[PDB]
């Protein structure tokens, strides 16, 4: 028969040319595609599809995906389409059309008595995000991290400790192997970094034979060229990654001198904009370089009127480092796609739940500000979405070599999902799913006659719960570690990833946001130019995804 | 401004285009109402709805996915019916195929 | 009191209302949970009171206004629900479009 | 010497012929026997009979219980009586008389330096409660059902999926196996249900060898004749239960057509008054069949005053399921005994602490729009309670293959016993006992003197921790997973117990409620009738149980 | 250079000759000595001591530490000192001067990359407290006592029991089996009692060799002679501790008695002043022998306005046990070192998180009602300060024979340790340590930039998880069970200890504690007499460590 | 509400507040938890007013007296530090020596 478009997306979803807003931000999407075929789309419930013979056929378990998300409204770095989801053993079945091959055309995803459904229909699905600037202050960080839609934790740290407080470093074989036992309790995949100051190349092997991913090299244990040079070493051969806070001090020598330094060897730079750390005042120019992969931490993301008057006591000389100049360009950097990762910095000048939440905010703010990107092709910010996304999903995971396991929604990857309704976007999930179980969701009242009274609060499912969990995350380690069996010595129960491919990234690889910009920075004014270009811009008094859905 | 509001461009989707269709006649002959969804092989619905069945056999409703059609008792009425596709095997139901056609 | 979980979970559904039952009367436009959680108790006090579930359907929609509340805010609560103990055990109180 | 009775019921509770009120209900009970030898009764305590030489033998730890509950009144369906229960390896050893055999008379359950004491004078015991209609949308279910005083649950889900939201089916091996895993974290025993509906037997057995011991038939996922036959014909090759929520659309027949393709074969039918699913608007008609074992999902008991009023936004055609002259007969139907269980149907219908609370409830408003059952002897409504009680306890048991582990206090089964105060029986328990160990019970501050000061509220005691809750739980198999060593594949930590008897159960073998009337329903009025006479029942504004026990 | 001392003390805390308030009491203590060398401090920060090649150095992890506690404030029983600490594999590693020994002098504990640092300048480090007499009522208490500053719990129970609440027994393989597999989950380290009320040595036997590391003796299950010889009989052979609540009602005989039958050999007295149990009025006498090693419970600690009429109804004849005169001598025969442990009793006449608090809080009225011990030395309370803290750490270490492994800071112990900010004292600690790992501490808002902002509450750390917990625990068996690979049949995750010399202690072990005064009770008037001088005390209206601190 | 773990967190700190301003009421001189509690609830209902991060460094200086508080109290209380969703998202208040 027929049916009008307006019936169509309320009971499917929206579909090709169809258009919907981000939150309550001023960002809009298009579907660019539909994978359907136009009446045989599959719904669940009474009545419907998804029932024996029909749209459930007679496969065996083997011949049919573990769980379908339905007519899901994808938004991934790749595109922003209108698909069923298949997930089989845990990872990424399939992205197509569901159903029954009996009865139904052009069938790419078998639903039989083994498969699971959950009704994605008016709701966007989107890869669980990775945070890889984390301290590990407390471990309630992860539930936290987790409700945003973080899925993905690498960071450093031993619990409220001086050293963890200031550095993302877990110091050491003994604390190491501690924190990778303590990690199977922990509902996120899960990365440890070490403490990369020392000009002893052997200390450095130690940590990375106990199990670390990469190395931090932080200022307060000595940023020093020497330092530096040696963790850049040990990392080249043994595939970890380096992460780099820089001499604030300019002790040692100032920017130009630890660029020398790392002398175009690999490494990830936390917070490049300069408040969280690094040569003052102008270690944003290192994005500049085809080696450096530039991130941000998020307490300057976006530039807002209250900004600057927070960040000193936060800090607790704040002048050099906390400048207005350098962190109202930062936000036009990220637009730009001269940085390419964002992060959290949790609890030491970061907000581990509002990774994702601020970087819209920062793509609204740039919209306004700037209007559509070069890049944009229809009335819509597909181009901006897919470039902002991209920051927290799968170039984190290609910096720190996990990206054949994580960061987006293709096949063979784990199956970290997160659903969305579209008002609340990057702000509070319907559904977080890990290695395909659902680990945390809002649930209303226990005893009520269905899942929906209040108050309604997100609590862990059975995907956080023992063994269950353990099945169903990843603890990463390094190749040296994986092969000196520090798994089966430490008895950790959880799945094993080895990270690789840490050395050979390079800006080029970021993900729509690859530029390299040919910026200076003022050593009097602080201004930051791009070919001579001033970049700046306003601080917003008032930001969406804040005051609206918040009740403190 | 509303959060997460839909922008859906005006028209119409055609469903099941280019796919045999044929009308019936059904009448409910029950003391009881009877509801048939979209994708139910109707040659095997409730036997107390009198209709032609051999005309509905490796057909199903022509309506959009998931709805339904209802019938409440002595209710006479008449359907458009699309055919299956895929490998066009019939299992399930009142069992009464089981297989291929 | 031998509180059980769901009394417990409760205490968190009141307190949530005493918060945005104050913002209200500081002549603050009410935001998403703000406005849940209000009127929300106010169902559960209903049925302390004894009103029927038929009764609170109505008069929960009578709690806020769209003036009251901020911009979208009405559009994101097409419906609020909550349990509580009527005189006759627990019962389930629906209210559609809550805020007008 | 001599002792006044009311004296001795303050010290050891009541003896025979003493009665005692249930809660704020009019139901009375009244003490059958007394199985004690006047002055010779155990008490603890400074000066009191427990006590090395006196009350307390000189006997090894096998020679005498680990637990003793002294002077209990045992309510269960088999007897109303006064005792001491002996609990030995986690499981009931006798019922009779507790002390040392040395210097006491009539001791059944030798005290010796090994055993502890729980006081239960003035305090009622009974089985812990079995629910078998369990949607495993969370996991805070099991604690909201365990403080209630249930200690099985069996259904099925995935967590808050669309598909488990609906039915009770967890969907093939892999998630079946993720939620066995979970099933060790959980404080209470589980058995898991599988998706039934496939008209290819492979795709069930794979699901029983799996670990599933039972199959639910939902007509979502298409409670077609086929399908039905097709779970039916596994169920008796594999012994393992089906449970059924047919086709209330009346799609593929009437309500004959489906007890046809049943074909006389066993088959536990779910809320088979139509509101919660079922052939509209006579399923109820079922409770007639031998082969049917009928149960009531609890938010349609008892008939209140806002029943109907609430039930259709529940739902969210819903006039031919929600009928007030199926709901009104319901309550009776269980009077007479043709219902013979009670369950939640949690999240999807229904309340899961709710289902022994409410069981009394319709007890209480049917003693007083009914008076006295045929059945009772005396002043007293003792037959009415073991009827009920039967309902939630032992014929859940028989129903899915269990009661030989749980459900009643008998001599070899496994200790889940459950404390209750007089005026709190049925709305919060005293003491929750799974497997021989507290594992839950209203505590006071922790800091206190006592543990009775306030605020008191139910918090997981030693028996619901880590591997002592492992060893005070069962996780149910059918015999198919449990000889494949679905148990040692999947590791799983606790105590494992295999269903048998699932084919045999009839109606016949429900405890107390084996009534198969000749009960007919008219197609356009809806009325119910028994023998021709109408089954009806007036509606309660107010109930026992409810706004004197709750905050909230 | 130079620097002032006031700055000084700001910058690494106080130095020789310098004093510091408790919390808000009158007791001062003064730093006897410092391990530094002036000018080579090490401290932690951007541009501070700890970094690469500076103060810290190049040796691999096997030569440095895994964690250094930086310019600590030690207050233990021999001595307070100003000193860094080193802790590697989970135990005190050295006291002393940390740093590199490249470029520093004196440096006794190196500091290298495998090396984490817990800023401890302007705080007071202590050894975490020990208490023997936990009643397990409920797991709750662990993380209670945990944020007290208690690390290691003795006692017995099954949860809440009758028998468990009367008395702090075990009873039984079973039980204590079922008790051993759940401590793995709580973090503290934890020894068992059993129930040693039994005239029959074999059943006392079955219980040290299935896992306790004591036994009780209590009135409740009958404190008679024959039972006391049985026990002390069988702790005598397998080197486990006995603890006793002696006959109150004198049915049995009177003090003379018990202690005859004592019979010269060691034995814990609990709570020696009566008001807990035991021979009414004259129980406290047991302190003037040198085989009893005699310990106070918490609510009678000090005696204040409010004692006397609280004890009556948490008693439940109670005029004999509840007496004025014992209550306030107790307090006395403190300060003179006549009682040398205090204990909670947990939920039974004893408040858990207060063994601490109210230890200082006796200090404290002691020194404002009598002045200097005649020991003092100097213008401080520093050798009243050793004497108390010694009664909830070593000595009770002492007493039941675990002071191989816990009890003080002293080199190759277990890493429990407890920081303190001087003005929280006794009250609040700051961080609290386990095996080398921060189990518990004050933590902010999880979503913060920063750990301090509100709301500030105690949570559980890495150090409390799953296997990291495991590893950072111990869990004490008897050398019996031990042999008999109770271990590893319960199949035990944490780490284990054994028990031994707890026959051997007598009153003089006892630190700072081993007076055995010629003490007497007047059989009528209860009066207290030593040499025979009354000995008696005031009782306090206000008190240090309570409104100031707590919400409640 | 969907309320985050966050959220349920402030909760705590709302409630405590509610305490100590009772206690406020009766004219008490509050202890330590009771003054951290009460400008700590104060500031954030200051963000929800939408006054700037600024503004609210200063007058929660304002809220209570060294007369207001029991001894030691205000030497206890160096700063007090809260987070907040202003209209501008979360940012952090310290109030410096809030009790003189
Ligand atoms: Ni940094
Ligand atoms: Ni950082
Ligand atoms: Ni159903
Ligand atoms: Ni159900
Ligand atoms: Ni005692
Ligand atoms: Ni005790």
């Amino acid at each position: 028969s027929n049916i009008s478009r307006q019936a169509y997306a309320d009971m499917f979803g929206p579909t090709v040319g169809d258009k919907v807003r981000l939150a309550d931000t001023e960002l809009w999407i298009e579907v660019e595609d539909d994978l359907t075929t136009y009446g045989e789309e599959v719904k669940f419930g009474g009545g419907k599809v998804i029932r024996d013979g029909m749209g459930q056929g007679q496969m065996l378990a083997a011949d049919c995906v573990d769980l379908v998300l339905t007519n899901a409204l994808i938004v991934d770095h790749w595109g922003i389409v209108k698909a069923d989801i298949g997930v089989k053993d845990g990872r990424i079945f399939a992205i197509g059309k569901a159903g029954n091959p009996d009865i139904q055309p052009n069938v790419t995803i078998p639903i039989g008595a083994a498969t699971e459904v959950i009704a994605a229909e008016g709701k966007i699905v989107t890869a669980g995000g990775i945070d890889t600037h984390i301290h590990w202050i407390c471990p309630q960080q992860a539930e936290e991290a987790l409700v945003s839609g973080v899925t993905t934790m690498v960071g450093g740290g031993t619990g409220p400790a001086a050293g963890t407080h200031a550095t993302t470093c877990t110091p050491g074989p003994w604390y190491i192997s501690r924190m990778l036992q303590a990690a199977d309790s922990l509902p996120v995949n899960i990365g440890l970094l070490g403490k990369g100051n020392v000009s002893q190349p052997d200390a450095l092997r130690e940590q990375v034979a106990a199990g670390v991913i990469g190395l931090k090299i932080h200022e307060d244990w000595g940023a020093t060229p020497a330092a530096i040079d040696c963790a850049l070493t040990v990392a080249d051969e043994m595939d970890i990654q380096v992460a780099l806070h820089s001499d604030t001090l300019n002790e040692s020598g100032f920017v130009e001198d630890t660029l020398a330094a790392i002398g175009g060897r690999t490494i990830h730079t936390f917070h490049t904009e300069g408040a969280g750390g690094g040569h003052a005042p102008d270690i944003i120019t290192a994005c500049a370089h085809p080696n450096i992969l530039p991130s941000s931490t998020n307490p300057t993301l976006p530039y807002t009127l209250n900004t600057i008057d927070e960040h000193l006591d936060m800090l607790m000389f704040a002048e050099s480092r906390i400048r207005r100049e350098t962190i109202a360009a930062e936000d036009v950097l990220h637009d730009l796609g001269a940085f390419s990762l964002t992060s959290s910095d949790s609890q030491a000048m970061g907000r581990v739940g509002e990774v994702i939440l601020r970087t819209w905010q920062v793509a609204h703010r740039m919209k306004v500000q700037r209007g559509a990107l070069a890049e944009e092709t229809g009335d819509n910010d597909n181009f901006r979405v897919k470039r902002y996304i991209a920051k927290y999903t799968i170039n984190p995971a290609l910096t720190h070599g996990i990206a054949h396991e994580v960061g987006s929604i293709e096949v063979g990857k784990l199956a970290d999902l997160v659903v969305w309704s579209p008002a609340f976007f990057g702000v509070k999930p319907a559904t977080v799913i890990k290695g395909g179980m659902i680990a945390i969701a809002p649930m209303g009242d226990i005893n009520a006659s269905i899942p929906t009274p209040q108050p309604v609060h997100y609590r862990p499912m059975f995907g956080a719960l023992g063994s269950a969990r353990h099945h169903c995350r990843l603890t990463f380690l390094s190749q040296a570690a994986a092969a000196n069996g520090v798994a089966e010595r430490l008895n950790l129960r959880s799945a094993i990833a080895v990270v690789k491919g840490c050395r050979t990234v390079q800006k080029a690889d970021m993900v729509h946001n690859s530029l390299q910009p040919n910026i200076t920075v003022d050593a009097q004014t602080y201004e930051v130019r791009v070919d001579g270009e001033l970049i700046t811009s306003e601080p917003a008094d008032v930001l969406p995804m804040a005051q609206r859905y918040f009740l403190f | 401004m509303i959060p997460g509001e839909y922008h859906v461009k005006p028209g119409q989707i055609a469903l099941n285009t280019g796919r045999a269709t044929c009308r019936v006649v059904v009448e409910n002959h029950g003391d009881r109402p009877i509801q048939v969804g979209s994708h139910y092989h109707f040659a095997e619905v409730n036997p107390a709805l009198k209709f032609d069945r051999q005309q509905a056999a490796g057909y199903r409703l022509n309506i959009p996915a998931g709805t339904a059609v209802r019938f409440e008792p002595g209710q006479k009425r008449e359907v458009e019916l699309v055919a299956f596709a895929g490998h066009r095997a019939v299992f399930g139901f009142r069992g009464e195929v089981m297989g291929p056609l | 009191m031998e509180l059980t979980p769901r009394e417990k979970d409760k205490l968190l559904l009141f307190t949530a209302a005493l918060v945005a039952e104050r913002r209200l009367a500081r002549g603050l436009k009410l935001n998403y949970p703000e406005s849940v959680a209000l009127i929300s108790a106010f169902i559960m006090e209903g049925a302390r009171d004894g009103k029927s579930v038929a009764s609170l359907m109505e008069e929960g929609r009578h709690v806020l206004t769209r003036e009251q509340v901020m911009e979208g805010v009405p559009e994101m609560i097409p419906d609020i629900q909550v349990e509580a103990t009527f005189p006759d055990g627990s019962k389930l109180v629906t209210v559609h479009n809550p805020i007008i």
